């Protein structure tokens, strides 16, 4: 049973129990909290390695023979950050533990057995995550998908036709035809999709009729007129079919305050884009319904985190939109009445409290759906080299905070969408949508994107040269993201009622489509590590943030991490 | 002579007895069985006979066994034979609580619990309040029951009470006699906070905003102690 | 007096109104077949004197400042 040295052991099989990893260049200090490995038994492929005939591999495989093992990959999802073998059968997740050949080697579930059938994945010293899923898209360029998907994401919800104004504006797909170009478009990207429909209509019919037509969800937005009747009428047919209702608050006020918009919601759950306020709604109070019970709270990218030229940028935004002029006061007005410098940094903190919950982008309209999961992880670092570790931290180690930031974006939105059974983190029985990530270049470039089970996309190299390692080395698409492939990695999801009547063979959808479900039964503390309550107000002079009595407020930053040391641009 | 599967159910339980009997006779400790049996053929024949009121054989079966004539484990084990027979006035159910005694040690499954207390609702801060039921029956309320909707006879601070439940032992219930009143503990409802149900005073997700709502609504319904409509300014659905 | 009405400006255009603010807005009568639905809810159905009523009475026990008051409501067999 000789032994041997720490430092050489984590260049064979990566970091094991005890250990700390740095996430990119940032301050956040991630602890191995357990280890499912037999010090001596771990898989290696190689050469003269262990995955061979008759030894790691079995010549006498169980029945549930993986199709895929990722071996000693270190893995940082909302349930925990550890070390272990992730196994892969048939698009889904199969097993989390030790896995290898029972034949050779003590302890080896059956649902872990490699056999002649298995491909291997090497993932000592890299950290494995399930991949990112942004809820705020805007349908306006396909484009958005392979950026969005480069940067670790494999769920895109949201709606649209292109780049059409309504679209630009809002995150809508309007009407059941509308919903079937998309549906049948979606066919053609690697990237699992979602509708959300008009619910800026107080006509039931109408609204019921786009989520039996393919919506997992209505959204009501300001541009089509964000009223309490619209927003009552949408949340009684989102309960019958339950489905999720997002929304963007009425800005100007012209309906009523933010009091009343809420007591149109009548207590009914509810996913709040851009709560914080910039990214628009109710002027200057808006942010302070993320404190609420029956609150989904979701951020806008842009805003986050809180940069000495975020508020410079913004203003240039919301000008170089809307139509607005210096000379005019009552574009000054309502310029400052919407971009308030103080709600912005307020919100950073809010993040860190647990008090906003998912991290959304809002692409192509004040968002970046390319530097979601870049910047919930600048944030992150921000926070603490102004608030320092966090007292539910446990040990010397930021885990507890890594979770909070990490389930922003992959189990929170999944939840408040009804799409966690299936994807939304990394666990067994849940499709295979992960994302490989080099310790470095965490939190902004990863390595290799797995949809569904299979490589989708991954760095690469000269396609002549004699490996894939040398330059050129950018994103390129891998197997599951080509001929019929892409069909069975890739999911639409839709409403039950739609899954009910067909809504797949309807449309010759040749994609797995899965519906939504439990929507109506979450509120604020079924967030993840982001349950956090609270009575906040908003002065309504100062524009000041105050929660729970207190106030709150963030220092911004001239520097952030993830940022010009990895991108040429 | 249209025997029903009952009957025959009985005749069988009968020379059970008969063989329970026989046994003691013979001098032998009897068991679970045999003590069941036995008891429950008696209670049988006392029945035929019209004599003894179904009240009396209640208690007479308890002294048809001694805790020498059974085995040991078996006193601890016969907690009650309920039985039914046919008296002058029908069938009636007669049960036989706890028949022999624990004469010894033996006490199969028995438990071994640790002297300590379960410390129930943990961190869920309780509040005392005032109730008296005002009305002429009576009124008992369950653990987990939105005590904000109870019979609008216990009259109270309602409003003092919204999104709260009795902090007492899960199952368990407050009894409230016409007349009486009392000071109950109640702390605040967990999970999701959602009250759907009960009398439909709330409906939805409980906030402070629901509550104007519950209030306004038990006023209007009569519930006692529903503080009152200084003015009520109804929202967009309710 | 702005039942059925909407703010006589080019269309697409608003009017602000800030806290303390105050002015005088003109409006004239809303076109087509006259037909409120949505908003507050406060009509939802066929503009005329009589569905005004019916909104008065509405906006004012759901607060709406200025709106008229209750001389006694009579009810009608929905609303
Ligand atoms: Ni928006
Ligand atoms: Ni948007």
């Amino acid at each position: 049973m000789k032994k041997i040295s720490r430092k050489e052991y984590v260049s064979m099989y990566g970091p094991t129990t005890g250990d700390k990893v740095r996430l990119g260049d940032t301050d956040l200090i991630a602890e191995v909290e357990h280890d499912y490995t037999i010090y001596g038994e771990e898989l290696k492929f190689g050469g003269g390695k262990t995955l061979r005939e008759g030894m790691s591999q079995s010549n006498n495989p169980s029945k549930e023979e993986l199709d895929l093992i990722i071996t000693n990959a270190l893995i940082v999802d909302y349930t925990g950050i550890y070390k272990a073998d992730i196994g892969i059968k048939d698009g889904k997740i199969a097993g989390i533990g030790k896995g290898g050949n029972k034949d050779m080697q003590d302890g080896v579930k059956n649902n872990l057995s490699v056999g002649p059938a298995t491909e291997a994945l090497a993932g000592e010293g890299l950290i494995v995550t399930a991949g990112g899923i942004d809820t705020h898209i805007h349908f306006i360029s396909p484009q958005q998908i392979p950026t969005a998907f480069a940067s670790g994401v494999t769920t895109m919800i949201g709606g649209g036709t292109g780049p059409a104004d309504g679209t630009n504006a809002t995150t809508i797909t309007p009407g059941r035809r509308n919903l079937k170009w998309m549906l049948r478009a979606a066919e053609e990207y690697s990237m699992n999709l979602g509708f959300l429909a008009k619910g800026n209509a107080s006509n039931d019919a109408s609204l019921a009729d786009q989520i039996e037509a393919g919506a997992i969800g209505f959204k009501i937005h300001e541009d089509w007129g964000t009223t309490p009747s619209a927003i009552n009428h949408a949340l009684d047919v989102a309960d019958k079919y339950d489905v999720q209702v997002a929304i963007h608050t009425d800005t100007l006020n012209e309906a009523g305050c933010v009091e009343d918009t809420m007591a149109a919601i009548a207590g009914r759950t509810m996913h709040t884009f851009h709560t914080e306020g910039a990214g628009g709604g109710h002027a200057p109070d808006i942010i302070k319904v993320a404190g609420e019970h029956n609150i989904l709270p979701a951020s806008t990218n842009p805003t986050i985190p809180f940069t000495v030229n975020t508020e410079a940028e913004h203003m240039d935004m919301l000008m170089v939109c809307h139509h607005k002029d210096k000379s005019i006061k009552e574009d000054v007005q309502f310029a400052d009445s919407r971009i308030r410098p103080q709600t912005i940094a307020a919100e950073d903190t809010l993040h860190d409290m647990g008090a906003f919950s998912i991290t959304s982008s809002d692409s192509q309209a004040m968002g970046r759906v390319g530097e979601v999961i870049t910047r919930t992880w600048q944030t992150a670092d921000k926070n603490k080299k102004e608030f320092g570790r966090l007292k539910e931290e446990k040990g010397d180690n930021d885990n507890f905070r890594i979770k909070r930031y990490l389930s922003k974006y992959t189990i929170n939105p999944a939840i408040a969408h009804g799409i966690s059974e299936y994807v939304g983190s990394v666990e067994v029985g849940k499709v295979a949508d992960l994302v490989l990530w080099s310790p470095a270049f965490f939190g902004v470039k990863p390595n290799m994107i797995i949809k569904g089970g299979f490589i989708a996309l991954s760095q690469m190299g000269d396609a002549n040269a004699s490996i894939p390692t040398p330059q050129p080395v950018y994103y390129r698409e891998m197997f599951a993201h080509h001929g019929k492939a892409k069909y069975d990695a890739n999911i639409t999801f839709v409403s039950q009622a739609a899954y009910d009547k067909g809504i797949k063979e309807e449309l010759g959808l040749e994609r797995q489509v899965l519906p939504v479900k439990n929507c109506r039964n979450v509120t604020k503390k079924d967030m993840q590590f982001n349950n956090t309550t609270a009575h906040i107000e908003v002065n309504p002079e100062t524009y000041h943030v105050f929660v729970d009595g207190k106030e709150v407020t963030s220092k911004p930053a001239n520097k952030v991490s993830l940022a010009q040391l990895f991108s040429i641009f | 002579m249209k025997l029903t599967p009952k009957e025959l159910d009985k005749l069988m339980l009968h020379y059970a007895g008969e063989l329970a009997k026989k046994r003691k006779e013979k001098g032998i400790k009897l068991n679970y069985v045999e003590a069941v049996a036995l008891i429950s053929a008696h209670i049988m024949e006392e029945a035929r006979a019209g004599k003894k009121t179904a009240a009396e054989l209640m208690q007479e079966g308890r002294t048809l066994l001694k805790p020498d004539d059974v085995m040991d484990g078996v006193a601890s084990m016969i907690h009650e034979v309920g039985i039914e027979a046919m008296f002058p006035d029908g069938t009636k159910l007669v049960t036989v609580h706890t028949p022999i005694e624990a004469n010894g040690k033996l006490v199969p499954g028995e438990l071994f619990l640790k002297n300590e207390d379960i410390t129930i609702n943990e961190g869920k801060k309780a509040v005392s309040v005032k109730v008296k039921n005002v009305g002429d029956r009576p009124v008992q309320i369950g653990s987990h029951f939105h005590f904000f909707e109870v019979n609008r006879c216990l009259d109270f601070d309602r409003e003092k009470t919204f999104g709260k439940r009795l902090d007492i032992a899960a199952g368990t219930a407050v009894r409230f006699e016409p007349g009486e009143e009392k000071s109950v503990e109640l702390i605040d409802i967990g999970g999701n906070r959602r009250i759907f149900g009960f009398n439909a005073l709330v409906d939805r997700q409980a906030d402070n905003e629901s509550k104007k709502i519950a209030l306004h609504r038990a006023k209007e319904r009569g519930f006692h102690g529903a503080k009152s409509d200084d003015n009520y300014v109804k929202t967009i659905k309710e």
